[PDB]
């Protein structure tokens, strides 16, 4: 159980989010995170609603059965090639983008996809990769923040701009190790 | 009025090679479990060298009450099971080499 509450005491002094961004679909039992993220970013920057995770994934995996498609994840090179195919000059940048860079990209209506990886605790403990969407940035209580969307969710999330540690829903932690910029 | 899909999960591990905490941890997941929205159900058992629907344990995570495993016939899919309470566990999938992990899916006890 969990309820929504008010957050009266925060002081949002500045907020800058990607024009036209809207959560339209949610990721459940599939590995299509990158497709969810790219779909939301391209829907925002192209100002449309025609992109969706399933159709992106199908384009990336044209020969996979419908039954096996949910289990297909995305390689970095597919994220780049797919973006290019939609008229976006995608570039990878290692690490967390600065607040100032996010602010500039967002005002320029350029989308950023987060590439995240969990932290292994043993050689037999395989780290897991995930993909998310940057939505923009804000100054809240005098602190610089980035705003992002985990496909698992129906709401947005807030990240300290000076941290790579993403505290996702269901108490899962991933590190933001780089970004695909250009959507 | 509608059928579910049932995935049989026969975990193979040498009870002999585990700490007691590890054993308690794995045992949390043995049982029959369902998700009503997906109409999916899982039947998790400790199998053996001779079972079908065999799955290999990759890691037992006692700190988070969790196990990671893969099917003998597809190493590119990693399953992650987390324990919530005696009536609920969470199953997530991910790929071995790619980027993208599923939402944890709630399965509640049945049978």
């Amino acid at each position: 159980g969990h309820h929504h509450h008010h957050h009266e005491f925060d002081q949002v002094q500045y907020e800058n989010t990607l024009k036209n961004f809207k959560i339209r679909e949610q990721q459940f039992d599939n590995s299509w995170a990158a497709g969810f993220s790219m779909a939301a970013l391209l829907n925002a920057t192209k100002n449309t609603d025609t992109y969706n995770a399933h159709d992106i994934m199908r384009t990336l995996y044209p020969e996979v059965s419908e039954q096996d498609l949910p289990n297909c994840a995305t390689f970095p090179n597919q994220m780049i090639e797919y973006g290019k195919s939609q008229g976006r000059d995608i570039h990878y940048q290692e690490g967390v983008p600065s607040y100032n860079q996010v602010d500039q990209l967002t005002k320029d209506n350029v989308g950023i996809m987060i590439l995240a990886q969990s932290v292994s605790q043993n050689p037999n403990d395989p780290h897991l990769g995930h993909a998310l969407a940057v939505v923009g940035n804000a100054k809240i209580n005098d602190q610089e923040k980035l705003i992002y969307w985990n496909p698992w969710d129906t709401e947005l999330s807030i990240q300290d701009a000076d941290s790579s540690l993403l505290h996702l829903s269901f108490n899962r932690d991933y590190n933001w190790y780089g970004s695909m910029i250009g959507y | 009025g509608s059928m579910y899909q049932l995935q049989f999960i026969n975990l193979v591990y040498d009870t002999t090679k585990l700490t007691h905490l590890e054993q308690t941890n794995i045992n949390l997941f043995i049982g029959n479990w369902s998700n009503h929205q997906l109409q999916k159900s899982i039947c998790i058992r400790h199998g053996d060298d001779t079972s079908h629907n065999q799955y290999h344990i990759l890691f037992i995570d006692t700190a988070h009450q969790r196990i990671k495993f893969s099917s003998f016939d597809n190493e590119e899919i990693i399953y992650i099971l987390d324990y919530d309470d005696t009536q609920h566990i969470l199953m997530q999938t991910s790929s071995k080499q790619g980027i993208g992990t599923s939402r944890p899916i709630v399965y509640e006890r049945l049978v």
